[PDB]
DNA sequence: CACAGTGGTAGTAGGC
DNA sequence: CACAGTGGTAGT
DNA sequence: CAGGATAGGGCTAC
DNA sequence: CAGGATAGGGCTAC
DNA sequence: ACTACCACTGTGCGGTAGCCCTATCCTG
DNA sequence: GCCTACTACCACTGTGCGGTAGCCCTATCCTG
């Protein structure tokens, strides 16, 4: 809704698509630098404070009992509740994928410079596979909090892997994998449902229900609308996880979701195929067993945004949205960035 | 008539010659004698085929890890199946390679005559299959100002990145000895070294640089814990395979080896020491790092399983906060090491003219004024003209006693001309051995005498210099002090492993991208890597030594 | 069954081999056939001694004034005798030069046979010595990145000169009619593109260019009065020469003729307008500027005689406050005609792109942002990466009508869409006509309609462009619009008479300094100068094309 | 003596060997510029302004009745007594060389836009032919005034001049024209004692006399170190010049001449060599019919001059000298600048 | 101690 | 309407 | 008002 | 304190 | 074996990042 | 005696590496 065009001139070249905010108590924070960590940032999570409609990466800095995460660039993103983000997959700037968990939560508060405690979580069970572009979504069924794990690429399994088609993604396997974290544990579910592999699909978790929009499926290359939700009912026994593909779904890949209100979510941008992004916003009304998929009035796109054949960005956190388009000379203009506040 | 096709493309790669030139001339010969003398273009073009990559075939025991047995692989795209989807990372790059295999087996092939003819010149019979342990300096080098065109295809950028591999030393195990069956007699040529992957990247983009090169990294690996059954001469010869990653810059190590970037207080890729300790020590470091340590480096600054500051925590890992991407040797680019000593020698020079060695404090205008002294004085005396960045014949022309001379008709010190005098006489009886493809062979008591002129030098730097060298220190002269007598108890030389030849390959990725390619961003790479790959056979430049 | 000295000479040149790389090639035949194909370089060389300046006896029936009536001279300094003096003004500068007489007639024995074959075409006995008036197109450039060589010589400038010539028609006046028994085809061509003088300094300096040209100038103005008696086909033909300097580059014709640099009130090379009143009138300009006006104007400047203030002097001389020493012609670059003109509706494009015709108080950066959304749409549709400097290419791949269709996706403004398509249907329904070799031939009734269509392009800026328009006008917008018809009128074409061959022979120059050249100081001119005059030999390209023939 | 490194702004580029510097009032203004005169100064002539070793040109202007004169570099250039300046010759930035006079005198001060009547004064009778490097000198001699042009470097005559050797330049016939500015006559005059013809000489007019001293003979290649005397008397008749070859002259050549002092003059710089530039100083103290070639306390030539094989120079006026030396060349600049105060 | 040129002499090998 | 490529590929 | 960012320059590599 | 420099940006060519 | 086609080239044309350490600056 | 062919020598190249100049008009900024 309120597009303003975002400045940055230093550190802007670290900001690159898949980059994830983090909302830390209204603090925004980045992280999926470009590139390694430099001596500037070591810890590649920076405070994402923009003043003035200008925006200044500041390094932030990590626990001492921190895992020092690689910059994961289009990694599954969500907030386990202590508010800790939590961190799976990515691209690791070798173009590797994370197997690892990453749960970022905030040790200390000082200065507002942040120090970040990045404990590395390893899963037990049945850890997902090293993935990017996927989901995870902490659903709450009854008390319990589960990560909900919505596939998205992973290169071919190294018995299918060549070099020739080494960096080729796979959709993985559309599974809905729990992650528990007081368990370190992950359980993979094969709903019949899911069966054509999704990635970079916004994810929507209100209570106990995983809302799957969108997406990308590359046995497809289509962006199917679905809407597929992902009710969770967690009994102390074995964990339960039924889907239901409900209509409405919009076909959008790469979609940034920022809650506007409680229950009130908009799926902002995206791409609904290839060489056309999705440029009308989209409210995502939630209630306890609905999901209301409306279209918000088109933000004043700017021409610059219109005609960015790519778009990126992510949700900073309270309703506002970091929007980044190409706008490269071959050069730390190679971003052009911009916020859109919604309500 | 009597100019075979492969003689006739040899003549156009070599004299780089453009097809379309060298169409101009045979049909222009074709006009004038009648004759055929030069084959026509397509004959050339079918002629390659037996020269590139994807022709020959051969196999690996074990088969390759993750990497395709079929042999019918040339140039294909760098990208390697990676997605430019919107909704990918915006993989902004034109990248053809050739499949580390097919390229490693198209080189020895086109070294088929000159493996047979060197174990003929080694006293064995030139049909052993035994085991050929064939030395490879992988070679990347960023190029830059590499001009993108007009056209269809990815917004790439003005730069490029040329991983390329040199054979350097194939040795078959007769027994006991590794006979050497064939030492690249130039191994700094760009007549050598094969290109392997050209993409229009930047090295310093190290998601896009690892993207295209993780796939080559990846073959490289596998050939390493594999051996290569070829049918050379007949008979099927096995290639055990040892990749020297040396002719990368220290830059581009760092970038790939998980290290902070140069300027970092960690001032070595060789040994984990502070800049610091390298200009108090200055020549007793030995060789620490390693792409294995590297990497366990990067594990530990990932994981902190000490859960130690990122300061201690860096020390612990020793600068190692990025995972190392490709295994480069612990070495010394001789090249880039000319360069950078000779950079620091021209700003020591720029110095003395400003007698910092009085003067610590200096204004920075008054610096350039003392550059500028040594730059009209340069071109006066050693005839030399300014350079924007330092390049290597002007580190040669400038690590040179007469140099040396020149600049002390600007000092009015003496004693400075003395100290100056002495630190080049060290840094020549030094710079042979690190230049040397074989120091062994070309200077082998300015070796044996190396750790003493680097002790000298090193006390030359800390005393009379050390106005430069009081806490701190250029990595390139640490390199040159202290790692180079182990560098070349290891590896035999260091200027053989240097990225010199990568470059001059730079030079001639430029002239093929302007005048042997298609001028579209589809096939520029293709074409230079085609054209490059063929300048680098050893078949075609036999044939050009014909009147040998 | 082995090759000549002149044909392998010939694939040497116009191959691009290196004598280097030629002797590699030559010594691999030799060495793999066992015989002589090719021929070895001191045959080569030989063979360069007939086609380079300095063999072939020449003789002015009126001497030339001023000019050694040695027929054997051949890269002489360009300094021409400059005092490299201490004492003296610095010479900062490597130029090697031919002697424009002797290259002028290496250059017609070059094309003796095309000019015999000429004659022969149009029927005429090709053994006629009547006065060949042979029209040059003598093209100066300038061109920078030049990098500079280590070792023993000035220090020179990263620049050099180009002064080129391109012979561009011989006309024989056969009585009753000036049939011409040769006309470049291919006149912006590098193969015919002469080199004259490789000077290694900035067109810029103009003390020193002058110093090196001033003797090429010198001997064009003697060829300019003088008869060239040459013995071609064996009979001692006549050549009569009329030089046209239109290769020059409007800043390199201003800073020769004597006018000040291109931003200025005063606007042509040809007209004596303010860039005002060439934006009111904008089409109705005769042609005025002369360099013999010019000359009188300077010496009226440097004279003052009508005790006149330096505004109401400079507006009687009309921005000659310079003395010219080339005498160019009024003419049009068209080469850089299309590239300013180009960059003008590059920046119209950025100005429509930011609504200019509403918004014409932008800051600075939503005009920087106009530009990229340009740069990424051209990028986008047109395949246009965004270049710094607009080169021909870019302006000929942008002035077209899908150029505007692109541009106008930017536009929110269907009368704007409508202006722009209009501005570029005009401007394309013109620029066949000051780009064509022979517009009467190869876009004539564009030509015809070439006053009508600028009398619209330039209300169409006065009215829908009012904006960037108003009072202002591009130099070569001014040329495009108002002097064309009258440049056809007078010479037949523009785009033959442009400094694009001389300019695409600066690619030569580099790739011969690079690679068919000693890469010294003391050399590099004169080898590059050699090699360069060798590949605009007719005589060679004709051995390049005999497949044809 | 003071050697001050000068920084130049904005108009570095215009300041180069050749120019001329004359001193009217008190101010100094530069004639000589690179390349034509710029709209930015279409005269060529600049407010030469050191303020606080910093050099401002800025661009003068020429009065309504002025002739606007090239850039004339190497020119011979007097001032003359009014205080008008005379240039005579110097190669016009078309490598063309002035046979025409040009007298700038000053008028219409508005305390920063000093106005020159750049008057063409043109010769008639033995003009001197078109030259550089000579030095025109104003004599006073019986209350009457006349400039002894001499030497100085001309392109071959027309008659013997080719386009091979166009820009080779022989040393101007040793002849002194007297130059009656009080009519615009040129009068040569052969002198025995002047048989090498003489150019970048230093010229010192005391009254009645000038002291030719220290040029380069271009037959010779050779800088002799002769102090040939040109004593003019004007005996309201033909003007009698008698030359005196004197011994104390200096081997020297482009060397600048200050007036620190009345009957006292600095040379500065020049050369002694294409080899080696003259690094002392030479007081000329003058008597009215003596000349004494001291040699100063050679001052503090910073090494960028030390070791600049080429450098050019002005006096500003005050006894000081704009001495120039190749800088740093893209574009960094094409010059430093020094102000050699004595 | 990069190396493959860069071309034009200079000089040196052969043929007569 | 610059033009001479730039190399492969398809098509004579 | 000493501590925690920022700018900028020196320095390391390219 | 309105007039005469200066800086800087727009604009023209390269 | 040629030759066109292809969509483009160059000629137009004159230092960078990162580390780090210190000097600013900017606090609550 | 020549004439032709080969080759060294020279002293450097590039690959190492990422908008100018002018005019002129206006906004700044002196300026006593
Ligand atoms: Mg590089
Ligand atoms: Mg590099
Ligand atoms: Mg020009
Ligand atoms: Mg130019
Ligand atoms: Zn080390
Ligand atoms: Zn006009």
């Amino acid at each position: 809704m309120a597009l303003q065009m975002v400045t940055v001139g230093h550190n802007i070249a670290l900001i690159q698509p898949g980059f994830s905010l983090m909302n830390f108590d209204g603090q925004v924070f980045f992280f999926g630098q470009k590139g390694w960590p430099k001596r500037s940032c070591p810890t590649g999570v920076f405070h994402f404070d923009i003043k003035q409609n200008h925006l200044k990466l500041k390094p932030a800095i990590f626990s001492k009992d921190s895992c020092y995460l690689p910059p994961l660039r289009y990694p599954a993103t969500c907030s386990y509740k202590k508010h800790q983000y939590i961190i799976h997959g990515g691209k690791t700037p070798n173009n590797e994928l994370s197997d690892k968990i990453y749960i970022m939560s905030v040790a200390c508060k000082n200065n507002k410079k942040v120090t970040f405690r990045c404990t590395e979580k390893d899963l037990v069970g049945d850890v997902p596979e090293p993935r990017y572009g996927h989901s995870i979504d902490v659903v709450y069924s009854r008390g319990k909090s589960m990560g909900v794990l919505f596939g998205g690429r992973s290169y071919m399994p190294s018995t299918q892997r060549t070099t020739e088609k080494w960096n080729s993604v796979a959709d993985c396997l559309p599974h809905v994998f729990l992650i528990d974290f007081e368990f370190g544990c992950a359980t993979s579910y094969i709903l019949p449902e899911l069966q054509d592999g999704l990635s970079f699909h916004v994810s929507i978790a209100r209570n106990d229900t995983v809302y799957i929009l969108g997406g990308h499926s590359l046995a497809s290359n289509i962006r199917p609308a679905n809407l597929y939700r992902i009710r969770v009912d967690l009994p102390l026994g074995t964990p339960a996880v039924n889907c239901t593909v409900l209509p409405g779904g919009i076909s959008v890949s790469s979609a940034i979701l920022t809650q506007t209100n409680n229950d009130e979510f908009v799926i902002v941008g995206g791409y609904q195929l290839e060489n056309q992004k999705r440029m009308v916003c989209s409210l995502v009304s939630l209630g306890d067993n609905t999901i209301e998929i409306s279209e918000m009035e088109t933000p004043d796109w700017t021409s610059d945004i219109k005609h960015s054949k790519i778009w990126f960005g992510s949700n900073m956190g309270n309703g506002t949205i970091f929007l980044g388009i190409p706008g490269d000379n071959k050069m730390s203009e190679a971003f052009y960035f911009y916020t859109l506040r919604c309500s | 008539s009597g100019l075979q096709p492969a003689v006739c493309l040899a003549i156009r790669v070599n004299t780089f010659l453009s097809c379309s030139q060298y169409h101009k001339m045979y049909r222009t010969v074709k006009a004038i004698t009648g004759r055929q003398i030069f084959q026509p273009l397509h004959a050339l073009r079918n002629a390659e085929k037996v020269l590139l990559p994807g022709y020959h075939p051969f196999e690996w025991q074990p088969p390759l890890k993750n990497v395709s047995s079929r042999t019918d692989v040339g140039i294909i795209d760098g990208l390697s199946g990676l997605a430019s989807s919107v909704d990918e990372y915006p993989v902004d790059t034109i990248a053809k390679r050739f499949r580390y295999d097919s390229a490693l087996v198209s080189a020895l092939m086109d070294m088929e005559e000159d493996i047979l003819e060197g174990m003929r010149s080694q006293d064995l019979d030139d049909y052993l299959n035994g085991p050929f342990t064939v030395v490879v300096k992988e070679s990347c080098d960023g190029m830059g100002d590499v001009s993108e065109k007009h056209g269809s295809g990815p917004a790439v950028p003005e730069k490029a990145v040329r991983f390329s591999f040199t054979v350097m030393r194939i040795t078959i195990e007769h027994g006991s000895q590794n006979v050497k069956v064939f030492e690249e007699p130039k191994p700094n040529s760009v007549l050598c070294c094969k290109p392997l992957c050209l993409m229009l990247a930047d090295e310093s983009d190290h998601e896009t640089l690892t993207a295209i090169l993780s796939p080559l990294i990846a073959e490289r690996e596998a050939m390493k814990s594999s051996e290569l059954t070829l049918e050379m001469g007949g008979i099927p010869r096995t290639f055990k395979f040892i990749f020297r990653g040396t002719g990368y810059d220290e830059k581009l190590v760092r970038e790939v080896e998980g290290l902070e970037a140069s300027g970092s207080v960690y001032i070595c890729t060789l040994c984990d020491t502070t800049r610091l300790e390298a200009s108090q020590n200055l020549v007793f470091h030995s060789i620490t790092r390693s792409h294995a340590e590297n990497l366990q480096r990067y594990e530990v600054w990932r994981s902190n399983p000490y859960h130690e500051s990122v300061e201690e925590l860096r020390d612990r890992v020793k600068g190692v906060s990025a995972k190392p991407f490709i295994e480069t040797v612990p070495s010394i680019d001789a090249l880039h090491c000319d360069i950078g000593n000779a950079a620091e020698f021209y700003k020591i020079f720029q110095l003395e003219i400003g007698e910092v060695y009085k003067h610590p404090n200096a204004s920075k205008e008054e610096r350039k004024r003392w550059q500028a002294t040594l730059d009209k004085h340069l071109r006066k005396r050693m005839n030399l003209k300014p350079i924007m960045m330092m390049n290597g014949n002007f580190a040669r022309k400038l690590m040179t006693q007469e140099t040396v001379d020149a600049v002390c008709e600007l000092i009015p010190s003496e004693e400075r001309h003395e100290a100056l005098r002495e630190l080049m006489d060290l840094y020549l009886k030094m710079k042979p051995v690190w230049r040397s493809s074989c120091p062994a062979k070309e200077c082998p008591e300015s070796l044996c005498q190396y750790s003493f002129n680097s002790q000298r030098f090193a006390e030359l730097l800390s005393t009379k210099f050390k106005y430069r060298y009081e806490g701190k220190i250029t990595n390139y002269f640490h390199k040159t002090l202290a790692h180079v007598p182990e560098i070349i108890e290891r590896d035999g030389s260091i200027g053989a492993w240097a990225s010199e030849g990568n470059e001059s390959g730079n030079k001639l990725f430029r002239r093929f991208r302007k005048m042997n390619a298609r001028q579209s961003k589809c096939y520029e790479m293709e074409d230079v890597l085609k054209h490059h790959w063929l300048y680098t056979s050893k078949y075609l430049q036999k044939f050009m030594n014909a009147h040998n």
